[PDB]
DNA sequence: AGTTGATCTCATATGGAGAAGGAGCAGAGCGAATG
RNA sequence: AUCGAGAGGA
DNA sequence: CATTCGCTCTGCTCCTTCTCCCATCCTCTCGATGGCTATGAGATCAACT
């Protein structure tokens, strides 16, 4: 059962990792210290808070 | 944007330090004049780091703001954190 | 008992909620944003997006 | 201004999850016709 | 050389 | 003139349909794909004079 879980869990977790990156890859701290996406919409007014 | 009220942080970012050092090293390798005395150091990147600590690098950083304005800061105006 | 710094969770939850509705981390969310078509095509639905 | 010859070219013979469309159908309410 | 298949490594 | 009746128009389920996606990188071997003969007419223009 441990060998099966080690072989089967990996596709689901790696797909989750991909989808997260593709959802957030352009989100950046700007020089005004706001956090914005590529369409320049405000996600956070200060990083973290 | 008026230059009398620059609002970006007075500290140099890690990314600014990285690119300033790279650009200046490439300039020194292309025989740009060196703004510091050399203790016989010959590596363009070591020379660039000497000029950085001396505040002598002749480069302006143009910080673009999200609204499309910018601030120009000299490398000698910024606080170097490393 | 694992720990992740709050700002990472906060930024994911804000990404999922900044549009005023629950945006899924799936083509049905991510590829329905105003992001440009080249960004969308790098994820999923590559040819239909274009 | 007139004459030659390669060469091409036709043609011959024998799992699952979400999203979208349609049909069913209930029933609201509008307007004509009473009764 | 390509396409496909199979067997392996972390 | 107060129904009443009939007819049009939503909009709420429950299918059928269909389209999408399924960790990263690396090594090796093996099978398969793998395409007439020839003689004629006849148009082109490269190229001799």
């Amino acid at each position: 059962e441990g060998l099966i879980d080690t072989a089967v869990k990996t596709a689901e977790t790696g797909y989750i990792q991909r989808r997260l990156i593709k959802s957030m890859e352009s989100v950046m701290v700007k020089y005004d210290a706001t956090v914005r996406n590529s369409i320049n919409q405000v996600v956070q007014l200060r990083y973290g808070e | 944007q008026a230059n009398q009220k620059r609002i970006t942080t007075p500290y140099m970012t890690k990314y600014e330090r990285a690119r300033v050092l790279g650009t200046r090293a490439l300039q020194i390798a292309m025989c740009a004049p060196v703004m510091v005395e050399l203790e016989g150091e010959t590596d363009p990147l070591l020379i660039a780091m000497k000029e950085l600590k001396a505040r002598k690098i002749p480069i302006i950083i143009r910080r673009y703001l999200p609204d499309g304005s910018y601030e120009d800061w000299g490398v000698d105006e910024l606080i170097i954190s490393d | 008992g694992s720990y992740v710094n709050y700002r990472h969770l906060a930024l994911l939850c804000d990404t999922m909620t900044c549009r005023g509705h629950l945006m899924a981390i799936t083509r049905h969310g991510v590829n329905r944003q105003d992001t440009g078509p080249l960004m969308k095509c790098s994820f999923e639905e590559t040819v239909d997006v274009l």
